Protein backbone atom coordinates (compact mmCIF):
# COMPACT_ATOMS: atom_id res chain seq x y z
CA UNK A 1 0.00 0.00 0.00
CA UNK A 2 1.44 3.35 1.14
CA UNK A 3 5.19 3.27 1.78
CA UNK A 4 7.00 6.20 3.39
CA UNK A 5 10.30 6.82 1.62
CA UNK A 6 11.32 9.88 3.59
CA UNK A 7 10.57 11.62 6.88
CA UNK A 8 11.59 15.25 7.44
CA UNK A 9 10.67 18.04 9.84
CA UNK A 10 9.39 21.24 8.26
CA UNK A 11 6.86 24.01 8.70
CA UNK A 12 4.41 23.67 5.82
CA UNK A 13 3.32 26.96 4.27
CA UNK A 14 1.08 28.13 1.44
CA UNK A 15 1.45 31.41 -0.42
CA UNK A 16 -1.20 34.09 0.04
CA UNK A 17 -1.23 35.64 -3.44
CA UNK A 18 -3.18 38.77 -2.42
CA UNK A 19 -1.21 39.74 0.70
CA UNK A 20 2.05 38.52 -0.87
CA UNK A 21 2.81 36.56 2.29
CA UNK A 22 3.33 32.91 3.20
CA UNK A 23 0.84 31.50 5.69
CA UNK A 24 0.84 28.31 7.82
CA UNK A 25 -0.73 25.40 5.96
CA UNK A 26 -3.98 24.33 7.58
CA UNK A 27 -3.77 27.56 9.56
CA UNK A 28 -1.82 25.65 12.20
CA UNK A 29 1.51 27.30 13.01
CA UNK A 30 4.42 25.03 13.91
CA UNK A 31 6.47 22.19 12.48
CA UNK A 32 5.12 19.03 10.89
CA UNK A 33 6.59 15.61 10.23
CA UNK A 34 6.51 15.49 6.44
CA UNK A 35 6.61 12.24 4.50
CA UNK A 36 6.75 11.45 0.81
CA UNK A 37 4.56 8.37 0.34
CA UNK A 38 4.89 5.94 -2.54
CA UNK A 39 1.73 4.03 -3.41
CA UNK A 40 3.39 0.83 -4.60
CA UNK A 41 0.34 -0.53 -6.39
CA UNK A 42 -0.48 2.67 -8.29
CA UNK A 43 3.16 3.80 -8.50
CA UNK A 44 2.16 7.34 -7.54
CA UNK A 45 3.57 9.70 -4.89
CA UNK A 46 2.23 12.32 -2.52
CA UNK A 47 3.52 14.62 0.20
CA UNK A 48 1.78 14.28 3.56
CA UNK A 49 2.46 16.35 6.63
CA UNK A 50 1.09 16.23 10.15
CA UNK A 51 1.78 18.69 12.94
CA UNK A 52 4.41 17.31 15.29
CA UNK A 53 2.45 18.39 18.36
CA UNK A 54 -1.20 17.54 17.69
CA UNK A 55 -0.79 15.40 14.54
CA UNK A 56 -3.27 17.43 12.50
CA UNK A 57 -2.86 16.81 8.75
CA UNK A 58 -1.77 20.07 7.10
CA UNK A 59 -0.83 18.89 3.62
CA UNK A 60 -1.84 15.96 1.42
CA UNK A 61 -0.91 16.68 -2.18
CA UNK A 62 -0.03 14.50 -5.14
CA UNK A 63 3.36 14.75 -6.84
CA UNK A 64 2.65 14.76 -10.59
CA UNK A 65 5.09 13.74 -13.30
CA UNK A 66 7.09 16.75 -14.45
CA UNK A 67 6.71 18.58 -11.14
CA UNK A 68 9.20 21.43 -10.83
CA UNK A 69 10.65 21.39 -7.31
CA UNK A 70 12.38 24.65 -6.40
CA UNK A 71 15.03 24.81 -3.67
CA UNK A 72 14.75 28.56 -3.03
CA UNK A 73 17.20 28.36 -0.13
CA UNK A 74 19.04 25.73 1.88
CA UNK A 75 16.05 25.52 4.23
CA UNK A 76 13.08 26.60 2.10
CA UNK A 77 11.76 24.58 -0.83
CA UNK A 78 8.58 25.12 -2.83
CA UNK A 79 6.45 23.75 -5.64
CA UNK A 80 3.04 24.46 -7.07
CA UNK A 81 -0.11 23.18 -8.70
CA UNK A 82 -2.87 24.96 -10.60
CA UNK A 83 -4.41 26.25 -7.37
CA UNK A 84 -1.61 27.25 -5.01
CA UNK A 85 2.09 27.38 -4.20
CA UNK A 86 3.31 25.13 -1.39
CA UNK A 87 6.39 25.81 0.67
CA UNK A 88 8.39 23.86 3.23
CA UNK A 89 10.50 25.71 5.79
CA UNK A 90 12.71 22.90 7.09
CA UNK A 91 13.79 22.62 10.70
CA UNK A 92 17.37 22.19 9.52
CA UNK A 93 19.55 22.03 6.42
CA UNK A 94 19.83 18.27 6.95
CA UNK A 95 16.05 17.88 6.86
CA UNK A 96 15.92 19.89 3.63
CA UNK A 97 18.65 17.94 1.88
CA UNK A 98 17.17 14.53 2.66
CA UNK A 99 13.69 15.59 1.60
CA UNK A 100 15.05 17.06 -1.63
CA UNK A 101 16.85 13.75 -2.29
CA UNK A 102 13.67 11.75 -1.77
CA UNK A 103 11.72 14.12 -4.03
CA UNK A 104 14.28 13.66 -6.79
CA UNK A 105 13.96 9.90 -6.30
CA UNK A 106 10.18 10.12 -6.66
CA UNK A 107 10.55 12.29 -9.76
CA UNK A 108 13.00 9.80 -11.27
CA UNK A 109 10.28 7.16 -10.99
CA UNK A 110 7.60 9.47 -12.39
CA UNK A 111 9.67 11.06 -15.16
CA UNK B 1 7.79 31.15 -7.97
CA UNK B 2 7.17 33.70 -5.22
CA UNK B 3 10.02 34.77 -2.93
CA UNK B 4 10.70 32.66 0.19
CA UNK B 5 9.64 33.80 3.71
Amino acid sequence: SEQSICQARAAVMVYDDANKKWVPAGGSTGFSRVHIYHHTGNNTFRVVGRKIQDHQVVINCAIPKGLKYNQATQTFHQWRDARQVYGLNFGSKEDANVFASAMMHALEVLN
Amino acid sequence: FPPPP
